[PDB]
């Protein structure tokens, strides 16, 4: 039984060896994507930069014209979208900037 | 046999080990790569973008604070309550 | 040989997907942008025409929607007492 | 960092402004998160009568 112990053992070891190789190779395979991914990123962002960058003097115009009024309507959107859920509770009064008008006359 | 079984065990994990090595010493400089990569990018666009906002600081910070804050309050629980009344409790999970 | 030359197609096709992906995005962003820049200059006119008016019928407007979807409380002031009771 | 520092160091509040803007949303991304806003509160200014 110890002979059988001893080939198996150069059996495992060449087994066994043959499998470290593949892991090695797999690794730098993993390296190539890496590499063509963050490139890819890189191009991608130098263009995805000029859109918003283009469109950045054209709001900057539009808006600058009355600030305050686009805020005011860019404001109101934003609620509306941020107050989109019923995750929220408004505690306002009676007698609130809205609830002017609830008051008898 | 608690030897013989032994000795293939030792010699089994051995080349396994030198496997995982590489994979790790390669995952660094991929991560090395991608990292000097992405910043390129990113450099690029806030190059482009920073004389736009200096064309218009007031409007760019202003647009822009207000998207990121619709964002952020959408996805919170916002509350809206006179700060007055600051007694809550954090209720924790 | 024929082992370099089919590399780069690979990356050649994905280089002009990202190139044409980040033209669609500044087509898209100057496109969105002029409609967002057209859509606050035909409200700006009409606006100054009368911006109390204007204003109060949004600020109302807007009211009645964020009111319509989040729950509401309505208690007298005064008072430092409340439950958040998160989850 | 290099390209950070140089790219960045140009105009450090701006940077600044964008990274700290960015930075929000990657965290609040959850609602679990939950923010005790006011009415006074800068941001809800125009939620109020005109």
């Amino acid at each position: 039984n110890r002979m059988r112990a001893e080939r198996e053992a150069v059996a495992r070891r060449h087994r066994s060896q043959g499998q470290e190789e593949a892991e090695k190779l797999r690794a730098t395979a993993d390296y190539e994507v890496t590499r063509t991914l963050a490139e890819a990123e890189r191009q991608g962002r130098i263009m995805r930069g000029e859109g918003d960058a283009e469109a950045a003097k054209l709001f900057a115009d539009a808006f600058s014209k009355d600030p305050d009024f686009y805020a005011f309507i860019r404001s109101l959107r934003a609620y509306e979208n941020s107050f989109s859920g019923n995750q929220d509770v408004m505690v306002m009064s009676p007698d609130s900037d809205f609830f002017r008008y609830m008051k008898t006359p | 046999q608690y030897i013989r079984e032994a000795e293939a065990y030792t010699n089994e994990v051995q080349p396994r080990a030198n496997g995982q090595a590489q994979r790790i010493l390669e995952e660094a400089r991929a991560y090395k790569a991608q990292t000097i990569l992405e910043a390129q990018g990113e450099v690029a666009r806030f190059a482009k973008l920073l004389p736009e906002y200096k064309a218009a600081p007031e409007i760019t910070r202003e647009r822009l604070y207000i998207e990121t804050m619709e964002k952020v309050l959408g996805n919170t629980r916002k509350v809206l309550v006179n700060d007055k009344g600051g007694n809550l409790m954090v209720l924790p999970l």
